[PDB]
RNA sequence: ACCUCGGAGCAGAACCCAACCUCCGAGCAGUACAUGCUAAGACUUCACCAGUCAAAGCGAACCUUUGAUCCAAUAACUUGACCAACGGAACAAGUUACCCUAGGGAAAUCCUAUUCUAGAGUCCAUAUCAACAAUAGGGUUUACG
RNA sequence: CCGAGCCUGGUGAUAGCUGGUUGUCCAAGAUAGAAUCUUAGUUCAACUUUAAAUUUGCCCACAGAACCCAAAUCCCCUUGUAAAUUUAACUGUUAGUCCAAAGAGGAACAGCUCUUUGGACACUAGGAAAAAACCUUGUAGAGAGAGUAAAAAAUUUAACA
RNA sequence: ACCCCUAUACCUUCUGCAAUGAAUUAACUAGAAAUAACUUUGCAAGGAGAGCCAAAGCUAAGACCCCCGAAACCAGACGA
């Protein structure tokens, strides 16, 4: 990615990243399977459930992203009806 | 060979789902349940959606 | 498991073969012109021999020559004693009801 | 394939854990040890498992087995490995929630 | 290697080289018996139970059979398959003849044995009968694991016996709201002269079963013990409370059981009442409360973990806002 | 392969002849083995590696003594080309507290509570 | 051997427990010194002179 | 010729593996049209991607071989070709001794001589030569269409 | 100095290639799977380092793991032990060499090509003549003390009743 | 001093010794930085000298990302 940006100097978003991942503040990000489109009718009905599903990264994954996009898409919003404003945060974890 | 093809609802649901046929055959009619409607109804073939 | 004691204890194929003057392969005829009287005396001498423990292999028939018709019967027989093939052939002659021919012939 | 028993004798195991992954029957469920449609075993409760060799009586509709097993001699019996899952906990207790 | 097997491998004795002289499993049952009988048998192997466990009454038969079969109509009767059977006559009869031996099946499938004389057994000869007057035209019976509400069993039962002294006792094996292993009686008769029960010395009066709502299904024991001599004995839950074990270790000199017969109560109306009006106390409602399902501990990055994999430790299900 | 070795059992199976030849009771067993390493753990397996390492036996000719027990028994059994073995011999019994600084391991084997 | 492998069962459970805990509280009770005003301004000798 | 996947050899006893390699077949077919929806807990081709199994619950009835993203089409549900070099450049072959640069590197199957004597040697082995084998000595070749 | 002149500029072109990369001292520190227009590279994993949190980790005695029809391995009460897991951050190494052993590459003894188990080398010292891979042995300094480890090749034959 | 005994130059590249570089001296000649972290201060449900972040955070500082080398390509000049 571009560290510093010819105009600003800034650190760059790589908007592929964007426009693919959701990032939960607490630092997870969510995803949806590949192929989770792709040739429905010649996939069993688990697959499919499996395919529709939102997942989370691995926490090298979850790293990379980090480092891929900037500190904008980081921060607390407050949308009105998000459904993940419940998964925006984590409870009872220990370590 | 066999054809994909999109049986749509008799129930007047917009509701179709994606079958398998033999070219040869005739046009498929097919009872399957119709989750808008719960119940199940008549869904027959529209067009043929690919050549498989 | 190969080194447990247990090992082998669900083996079964052993169980199972799937393929001192003693005769060879015996064919006993039975012609006849009734197939009820054929059917009755095939099925009795079945009977005899299952119970004499006898290996009996197949119970087959001829088919049917015109020239009415004579109903034909085969019993395969295998296994016989000095004593015992005696005694299982006076049975046959003591025990055969009317007018059927009989056979002590071989295969081919 | 990477297929085997992932569960040996004495250990834990909740219920839905796999317990072992095979292509033929090398080893049959026994109590609380449910098949999945590629013959995985996993456990249907939360308990300790356990290995044994029991008498095998096929299935009346299983046709290949009922004649091997009519093919056999009159005092043979079939024995195969069985995988049991020794339940732990209780299926629950009764609890005081109100003296009225 | 190989250890050789503990002991006789299975299928050893008849293993023969004249396979085709031995005699087969024509059929699927008899190799079911066989498989039936070898898994009742013990084996040195792991198995699934180590870890989931007169002449002139000859004659009499006899010749009555002989009748029986000479009866034309009953021969009619069997072949044309209409025949029946008298189940009064043949209950009474079992009754007589083998019915204690099934009773104490029973009593030791309920546990009643292992529960009351820790494991001790006997049998009931005495065929005793106990029933409870529902209203004043019927009387519902109480077998060896009836089942019988409290609304019914509220008034004292009638008790039948054809015997000759006796001391009857009602245990709830189960009913204890403290303590695991006590019990308590409901009503028990001492000294009763034959077969009569109104003379029967009440030390204990009568109380109606009492379980708990929700508690379960409680077993209700009604111990009739034959009595050489008399002996003088000894609604409040502290003296309810007993064990059978001890009391009948206290008496067994010259007292024996000889009857039993046991029933289920489960919760009804007549409860609630027997805990205000003479229990003079609040009920206790219980329920059946499941373990808390397993969740693997959490963790901080759950790779491949659908979304509602944070919902399974999640504890509020209301929005949360922190220091906002 | 190169794999663990099982040692069988009769190899751990004393005779008459070896009690006499070695001064050993088999009834009244010595309670604690003195183990040296005799020999280097480099050029061997890793298990005997951990092994050493688990007994404390990384100095060579440094005696420690361990339970004569079948579980230390059976690293000692691992390792047993490795390492010298004397049971530990208490002519004057364990010592006191009294005397528990005046201890001194004889070349015997003799646990003296007198130097 | 001097015992049976039945008799060593559990003879040393106390002390292995002991000595994990002592392992455990090791581990747990890291972390860092405390800093006092004494050292702060002991470094105020460096230009401590005659007069 | 192959390149992906699956089954067998090929690994004797958890897994993993003999890549390269040998054989076979699949880019599916048949069936059903709840062969649905949801959901604890797990497996996993050693990463990820992907791929499996599944209790409980709800609802109907009463399963046995592959391909991502983007992009297109579809009101949408969903669908599509190419990616088969099958983790896939959207679309590009031959050739250079006219070349340049940056570097790297340099057992079987053959023959010779002894041994057994087969035997030639006029007959006769051992005057001479010599077969198959053995012994030595020298050289060539390899598991790969 | 022409298979395409020269100069300047773009230009500090680009280089997965070669070469180089400068005080002292200590410490931890090893071969390893996948994908890749990829095998002279890289990314993930594994290993590695630091910091942190917590509680178990390794070894293993039984018991246990299939029919078709060997050596061993897995699993874990003890026990010996003191580590292991998790959290945060992170580079670098990773398509090696040799030795012992078991196998495959056509029912191929050796040679090669691979797979697996283990060791060693890339790390000290002693020895085997010299000596990466054999044997002995390692944790660091000084001593004009001592006990040892491995460590020395063997062989000299033809009478005959 | 030598004679005695011990001792297979250095760097770099190879799996490891062969190969690479070095006449020698002096001078010059090569690790530049963010996303997070961690550490130490400040203040604290708030921090920050507008903007930004905040479910103990925020602000500040400290620590960390080399040098030389093609054949080339293009533009504009200069050259018979
Ligand atoms: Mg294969
Ligand atoms: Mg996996
Ligand atoms: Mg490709
Ligand atoms: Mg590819
Ligand atoms: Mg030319
Ligand atoms: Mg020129
Ligand atoms: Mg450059
Ligand atoms: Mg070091
Ligand atoms: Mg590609
Ligand atoms: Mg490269
Ligand atoms: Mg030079
Ligand atoms: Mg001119």
């Amino acid at each position: 990615l571009t560290y510093f940006s010819a105009r600003k100097g800034k650190r760059k978003t790589v908007k592929a990243v964007i426009d693919r991942f959701l990032r939960l503040h607490c630092g997870l990000w969510v995803r949806r399977k590949a192929g989770y489109k792709k040739k429905l009718w010649k996939k069993t009905p688990a697959r499919k459930k499996r395919l529709r599903e939102f997942v989370f990264c691995n926490k090298t994954q979850s790293k990379l992203l980090d480092k891929m996009t900037t500190s904008f898409w980081k921060r607390r919003n407050w949308y009105v009806d998000d459904p993940y404003q419940k998964y925006h945060d984590r409870t009872n974890l220990k370590v | 060979k066999n054809i994909l093809v999109r049986m749509v609802s008799e129930a007047g649901t917009g509701f179709c789902f994606n079958t398998k046929r033999n070219r040869l055959r005739e046009k498929l009619t097919l009872l399957h349940y119709d989750p808008v409607v719960k119940q199940r109804v008549l869904f027959v073939e529209k067009k043929k959606i690919r050549s498989l | 498991y190969k080194t447990k004691p247990t090992h082998g204890i669900g083996k079964y194929k052993h169980l199972i073969k799937a393929e001192d003057y003693e005769y060879g392969v015996l064919n006993i005829h039975l012609t006849a012109y009734d197939m009820t009287l054929a059917e009755s005396y095939a099925q009795y001498v079945h009977n005899l021999c299952n119970s004499l423990s006898i290996k009996v292999e197949e119970s087959y028939a001829m088919p049917t020559k015109t020239i009415l018709t004579t109903h034909e019967r085969v019993v395969q027989i295998s296994g016989l004693s000095a004593t015992f093939a005696e005694i299982f052939l006076e049975i046959i002659q003591s025990s055969l009801p009317e007018g059927v021919r009989l056979s002590v012939k071989e295969h081919t | 394939r990477r297929q085997g028993i992932k569960k040996m004798e004495g250990h834990y195991v909740h219920a839905g854990n796999i317990i072992a992954t095979q292509r033929h029957f090398r080893w049959h469920p026994g109590a609380h040890v449910g098949v999945g449609k590629n013959k995985c075993l996993y456990a249907l409760e939360e308990g300790i498992v356990r290995y044994t060799k029991e008498v095998y009586v096929p299935h009346p509709r299983n046709t290949e087995a009922v004649d091997l097993i009519t093919r056999l001699p009159k005092g043979a019996v079939l024995y195969k490995t069985f995988v049991h899952v020794v339940p732990a906990k209780p299926e629950g207790t009764f609890k005081l929630v109100a003296m009225l | 290697r190989r250890t050789p097997p503990l002991g006789p491998m299975p299928n050893s004795d008849i293993d023969l080289s004249n396979l085709e002289r031995l005699e087969k499993y024509r059929s699927f049952d008899r190799y079911r018996r066989r498989a039936e009988q070898e898994a009742q048998a013990p084996h040195w192997w792991r198995t699934y139970r180590e870890y989931f466990g007169r002449t002139q009454q000859l004659l009499e038969r006899k010749q009555a059979i002989q009748e029986l079969r000479a009866n034309v109509e009953e021969e009619r009767a069997a072949r044309l398959r209409t025949a029946s059977v008298p189940l009064d006559a043949v209950r009474a009869e079992w009754e007589r003849t083998c019915g204690p031996y099934h009773k104490q099946r029973l009593a030791e499938y309920y546990g009643l044995y292992r529960d009351l004389f820790h494991g001790a057994t006997f049998v009931p000869r005495v065929p005793l009968h106990v029933a409870y007057a529902v209203g004043e035209d019927d009387l519902m019976p109480v077998y060896c694991g009836n089942e019988v509400t409290p609304t019914e069993a509220a008034q004292a039962p009638e008790v039948t016996y054809e015997a000759e002294l006796w001391t009857l006792l009602l245990t709830s094996l189960d009913g204890h709201l403290l303590e695991p292993d006590a019990e308590y009686l409901h009503w028990l008769l001492t000294n009763i002269p034959g077969n009569r029960v109104a003379e029967g010395q009440v030390t204990c009066p009568y109380l109606p079963p009492f379980p708990a709502r929700g508690s379960g299904i409680h077993r209700l024991a009604f111990l009739l013990f034959k009595q050489d001599q008399p002996i003088d004995f000894s609604y409040q839950l502290a003296q309810r409370t007993f064990r059978t074990f001890d009391f009948y270790k206290k008496h067994q000199e010259t007292m024996t059981p000889a009857g039993l017969s046991f029933f289920q109560c489960r919760w009804d109306d007549s409860v609630t009442y027997i805990f205000h009006q003479l229990l003079d106390m609040r009920e206790p409602v219980f329920e059946f409360v499941r373990p808390p399902p397993y969740h693997p501990k959490q963790k901080r990055f759950p790779h491949r973990q659908p979304l509602r994999y944070l919902d399974r430790y999640r504890d509020s299900h209301e929005p949360t806002y922190g220091i906002y | 392969k190169f794999t663990r070795s099982r040692i069988p059992e009769k190899v751990f199976q004393a005779s008459p002849e070896d009690h006499e030849k070695y001064g050993g009771d088999p009834q009244n067993p010595h309670k604690l083995h003195i183990v040296t390493r005799i020999k280097s753990t480099r050029r061997r397996p890793y298990w005997e590696k951990d092994i050493i390492k688990m007994l404390g036996l990384e100095k060579a000719h440094t005696p420690q003594v361990h339970k004569n027990i079948p579980s230390v028994n059976a690293k000692l059994k691992v390792v047993k080309h490795l390492i010298r073995i004397k049971p530990l011999k208490l002519p004057q019994g364990l010592p006191a507290e009294e005397n528990m600084s005046n201890t001194c391991l004889k070349s015997t084997g003799e646990l003296v509570v007198q130097w | 051997p001097y015992m049976t492998r039945e008799q060593e069962r559990g003879h040393a459970a106390v002390r292995r427990r002991e000595a994990f805990e002592a392992i455990k509280a090791a581990a747990t009770s890291k972390f860092p010194p405390h800093r006092f005003i004494a050292d702060q301004l002991d470094h105020l000798n460096v230009t401590k002179k005659w007069s």
